[PDB]
């Protein structure tokens, strides 16, 4: 399970940026996991 | 556009009088009565705003606030002209009923204002919020009215409320407000801040880039909070409560 | 050397098994796991060892 | 103006070869890694290093 520690919204909304190797919350723009 | 740095709190009316005296002991100024009337408007759901860039989230829909001052002759009933117009009248404003009803406000229909959710992060000691403001001076035409104007822009009415309270001006541009809020509907008037006063201490900064000024403002606000220790607890409100975007609905009151 | 390089150790008795990072499995789908060559060789080693043990 | 020196001038035959700059241009700040060595992948169409 992977959740944003600032929006605190369930279920979390998440978009994976494959071309940058990142996982990004779609609301605050925060970067969750890299590489 | 300002960066408003704010701290919040609340008190029960029992200590109200006492509180007032203490403030005058600190500021050296007497309280000044004031009132206001705010109307909230939201984008029309009949119109499909496909222009919201869903794949990029360039922008999200938001709510507009229109404020105006209303003379006390609309707020004083036939039992109250004998008393002078000062702060003590607030002691009689404990009932959910109020002279200003729905029909008068409908007959009325300024300052236009938009805001954003406060800044993220847990290393912020005061609520920092960004505000964009403009002023409407007058109008003309065949349908000159606030309602027609906001429908021309693309917004519709959502609700409204009435604030009555007192103001204290301290040094360094610090403003302290004691408020009572009455929501108004055709069904009637209900006091949300029932049996108490809402306390808000805030400062305004004109330019967000200047950081020396912001540090000074935070220092003044924390010093004020540390002065009132033991009487009233001033706290940073919830960041998710001061969010006014249409997608999610809640209202700090 | 007495501490690091005794000659008795040049003959194997126990074989260390490397973690899966050294031999990563490539998973096309949920039930499609293509395993590395190293794990196949290690499986054959263990199969032969158990066969020799059960004949012993 | 006029040019001091004259110029050799005339038609010729030319062919447009198979190499375009649009098929050779590549840049990378960050991106996917490798399963085993965990180093930037190989390949322009797979935005590698």
């Amino acid at each position: 399970v992977l959740t944003c520690p600032e929006c605190k919204v369930y279920p979390p909304k998440i978009v994976e940026r494959f071309s940058e190797g990142d996982v990004v919350c779609a609301l605050c723009g925060l970067v969750l996991s890299d590489k | 556009m300002v960066q408003q740095l704010s701290l919040f709190g609340s008190i029960g009316d029992d200590g109200y009088d006492l509180l007032i005296s203490t403030l005058t002991t600190i500021s050296g100024n007497p309280p000044l009565l004031y009132n206001s009337l705010c109307t909230v408007w939201k984008p029309n759901p009949s119109y499909d705003v496909e222009n919201v860039n869903s794949r990029n989230q360039l922008v999200e829909p938001n709510r507009i606030k229109l404020s105006k001052e209303v003379p006390f002759s609309y707020l004083i009933d036939e039992t109250m002209m004998d008393k002078p117009l000062n702060f003590r009248i607030l002691k009689s404003f404990t009932n959910d009923k109020i002279p200003l009803n729905y029909a008068m406000t409908r007959n009325i229909l300024w300052s236009l204002q938009i805001s954003d959710i406060p800044a993220a992060g847990n290393n912020r000691s005061v609520s920092m919020q960004t505000i964009a403001e403009t002023i409407i001076l007058s109008s003309a035409g065949k349908n000159s009215s606030v309602s027609s104007l906001m429908n021309g822009l693309g917004y519709v009415f959502e609700f409204q409320y009435l604030t009555i309270g007192v103001k204290f001006f301290m040094k360094h541009g610090l403003i302290l407000e004691l408020q009572k809020i009455w929501q108004i509907e055709e069904a009637g008037n209900s006091q949300i801040t029932s049996g108490g006063f809402l306390l808000k201490a805030y400062i305004n900064v004109s330019r967000g880039t200047d950081i020396d000024r912001i540090n000074y403002t935070e220092t003044a606000l924390m010093n004020l909070k540390k002065e009132l220790q033991g009487y009233i607890e001033l706290s940073v409100p919830d960041r998710q409560s001061m969010d006014s975007r249409v997608a999610h609905g809640n209202i700090l009151i | 050397n007495e501490v690091f390089s005794r000659p008795e150790w040049m003959i194997l008795t126990c074989l260390p098994v490397p973690p899966p990072p050294v031999r990563p499995s490539i998973s096309f789908n949920e039930s499609q796991r293509g395993e590395d060559d190293l794990t196949f060789k290690l499986a054959d080693i263990l199969k032969a060892n158990i066969s020799l043990e059960t004949l012993e | 103006k006029k040019l001091m020196a004259q110029i050799f001038f005339g038609p010729t035959y030319y062919q447009r070869l198979r190499h375009m700059v649009d098929d050779k241009i590549h840049a990378r700040a960050r991106g996917p890694m490798q399963v085993l060595t965990r180093q930037p992948v190989e390949g322009r169409s797979r935005d590698g290093g």
